[PDB]
């Protein structure tokens, strides 16, 4: 059984986009894998990211961004996308993301060439909606919308280091 | 050898009951407690401010960032932030010539120009609302930046005011149009320069946040509510009771004050309160006479009703002069004998900088000076951790509060003016020193006072900010 | 105040301790202080223009 979703995006010039569609994506009912709120510091990186795209994940979300084409790290993810889409036969295990107007469709990577890019740069409500229902007309497995699993998650991660703390001054 | 006690930092409620700290952020996460269906801009203005509000508008629906999003979030774009939908269609323009503004200008005294230009943008609304089938929840007043510069109160070449948008809403109080005057350099600021070649009205790296206030005050007028507040008891009213006073001649002033309430959101029931030509502004101790004091309480006692078919079981009143013995006796005997009444006094004129030993931080936002029962202070200014800044300009002051009569909580009415802090609606900042009772108090009393001619104003608060 | 009685006020000032405090980072964030400054300067203006070109 996969469902993870997971998302793919190039760090740190694009925290806030992925952290936001993290957060929607967890508190909409779906979960969502990010190397944001999971890959934190003193950990292995890649083992993990390879474990989990080819054992459990059941979508994947690259994000097309102009500096999210050129680095090693989202291309070399990206081809273990490709491979692992390879193994499993399915076309629609790669969902490409397109976010800034100002990368031309043309100067993007070959494998978000093939498939047409979603559509989140004039806007991010009709994109996150479209990005549901293709995900619910793809039969995606899920669990019932709660938000308290995303305000446990934000109270988690994005408050570590914006707090008052309990010492003498 | 005193302390100083902590109070939490208030809660504000957030889309699908959830509880946040920042206003931005959470909006940015979860949005507004109730949607509303869709918005039609109206504008008036010269083509160029239609353009101009044309692309700003289009701007505000691509997602707009800053410099990090540690103190000035980033925009995510109306639509997802909101839930509601803007668009540049179905849009009304009025035009006004710039030929009449040629022919309004060199008119000898500014005062007659500021009147005739506010009453034509008055009567432009009206016949527009009036005519009009397409309705328009906020009306966008794009005033040009040289009629805000050359036509100033003592610009050089009586119940009316000279300030343009306190008239505006003033004579559009009668009518319940929610309306916002933008300026022009606000959203024109990318061809606004200065003499020298700068732009001296500068967002080169914070126009997420203009991009923010102006996305929620326009959420806020066309009559959703953005946030509200967490926690309220069964039984509390608030009553932010305005005592700003105008200076109007030998017209006598006396007592212009105004209330606001806050009973179990942060819906602002404002309900006039008495010009009260008794104790002419000789005399400007704002004495509240037994029966204007009993009227303003019957009018609170009737919306708390209306709102919501219980008697309330204490009464909050803020304000920010001393309270006088007859006043208080004259708000007890109407008030019944299972509820409370305990008056509240915030004033900034009292000096307590508290200064840091180490480093270069000030005073963390939140911290409690007591002195007494009776007197305390609240640091509401400072830094906040979520920020990771301060929202105070250099060193914060504190707001000096004083309980005058009646027993409650010191604590509980320090962590309730806190949370009270945070509901400001027409700048979408963290937190503000005064309370939006009283920060809404001025501006409500601006607005009042620029028009005697009203008898009954609405008490919404779209027409108001 | 008098040729015989003279009052002694302490020249240094009586200190709070508070309980709860917060981190301390580096220097960018009073360089985002002064950002706040500019803030201030661009929300809201009145009567600037003249006094400003009087300056030079």
């Amino acid at each position: 059984m996969r469902n993870k979703i997971f998302i793919s995006h190039a760090t740190p010039e694009d925290d806030d986009f992925t952290r936001w569609l993290s957060l929607k994506l967890i508190g909409l009912g779906y979960e969502v894998w990010c190397d944001i709120l999971f890959l934190d510091k003193g950990v292995d990186f890649w083992s993990t990211i390879e474990k989990e795209i080819r054992e459990n994940t059941c979508k994947f979300l690259i994000v097309s961004s102009t500096a999210g084409n050129k680095r090693e790290g989202v291309l070399k993810e990206l081809a273990v996308a490709t491979k692992v889409k390879k193994h499993l036969q399915d076309d629609m295990f790669i969902i490409p993301l397109a976010i800034d107007e100002n990368l031309s469709y043309d100067d993007i990577n070959i494998e978000i060439v093939r498939l047409n890019a979603i559509d989140f740069k004039k806007s991010w409500a009709k994109g996150l909606q479209d990005l549901l229902d293709a995900f619910e007309k793809q039969n995606v497995p899920k669990k019932p919308p709660d938000h308290s699993k995303s305000n446990l998650l934000y109270q988690q991660i994005f408050l570590h280091d914006k707090q008052a703390i309990e010492k003498e001054e | 050898m005193k302390e100083l006690i902590y109070i939490e930092e208030p809660s504000i409620l957030f889309a699908h009951g959830q509880k946040c700290t920042d206003p931005r952020d959470g909006l940015a996460l979860f949005g507004p407690l109730n949607q509303i269906y869709g918005i039609k801009s109206g504008v008036v203005g010269t083509q160029k401010g239609l353009q101009i509000f044309k692309s700003y508008l289009d701007k505000i629906q691509k997602p707009i960032y800053n410099h990090n999003n540690i103190t000035r979030p980033m925009f995510p774009g109306f639509e997802a932030v909101f839930g509601c939908k803007w668009e540049s269609q179905n849009i009304v323009f009025k035009e006004i010539t710039d030929e009449e503004i040629r022919r309004y200008l060199f008119n000898a005294s500014t005062h007659k120009r500021t009147y005739d230009l506010v009453t034509l943008f008055n009567d432009k609304i009206i016949t527009a609302n009036k005519n009009d089938e397409e309705r328009v929840d906020v009306w966008f007043v794009i005033v040009p930046e040289e009629i805000y510069k050359y036509c100033r109160p003592n610009s050089v070449l009586y119940n009316y005011d000279a300030q343009f948008h306190d008239q505006l809403k003033a004579r559009l109080l009668e009518h319940t149009i929610p309306t916002q005057i933008l300026r022009e350099s606000t959203l024109a600021w990318r061809d606004f320069k200065n003499t020298f070649g700068a732009p001296i009205r500068d967002f080169s790296k914070i126009e997420g946040h203009l991009a923010w206030t102006i996305s929620t005050a326009a959420y806020y007028k066309a009559g959703g509510k953005p946030w509200k507040l967490g926690d309220i008891r069964p039984g509390v009213c608030y009553l932010g009771l305005v005592y700003k006073k105008i200076e109007k001649s030998k017209n006598p002033q006396n007592a212009c004050c105004a209330a606001q309430m806050f009973l179990d959101n942060g819906d602002g029931t404002v309900f006039k309160g008495e010009v009260g030509p008794w104790y002419n502004p000789e005399k400007g101790e704002y004495h509240l006479k037994p029966k204007e004091a009993k009227a303003l309480l019957t009018q609170a006692l009737e919306s708390y009703k209306e709102q919501n078919k219980s008697y309330p079981k204490e009464v909050f009143i803020h304000a920010r002069t001393r309270f006088n013995d007859e006043e208080w006796n004259a708000f007890n005997e109407v008030t019944p004998k299972n509820t409370n009444l305990v008056g509240v006094t915030i004033t900034k004129s009292k000096p307590l900088k508290l200064y840091k030993t180490e480093g270069a931080f000030p005073i963390m936002r939140g911290n409690a000076y007591i002195v007494d029962e009776k007197k305390a202070f609240l640091w509401t200014l400072g830094f906040v951790p979520k920020l990771q800044s301060t929202l105070s300009m250099e060193v914060p002051n504190p707001i000096f509060i004083e309980i005058n009569k009646g027993e409650a909580e010191i604590q509980q009415v320090l962590k309730d003016i806190l949370a009270l802090t945070k509901l400001n609606y027409n700048a979408c900042i963290y937190a503000d020193g005064e309370p939006v009772t009283l920060r809404f108090a001025n501006k409500i009393g601006e607005i009042l006072t620029a028009s005697t001619e009203i008898k009954t104003p609405p008490l919404a608060f779209k027409y108001y900010i | 105040v008098g040729s015989e009685e003279k009052i002694l006020i302490s020249n240094k000032p009586l200190k709070f301790f508070g309980k709860m405090s917060y981190v301390t980072p580096s220097e960018v964030t009073l360089e985002e202080e002064s950002v706040l400054a500019d803030i201030n300067n661009f929300e809201e203006d009145t009567e600037d223009l003249d006094e400003l070109e009087d300056i030079e």
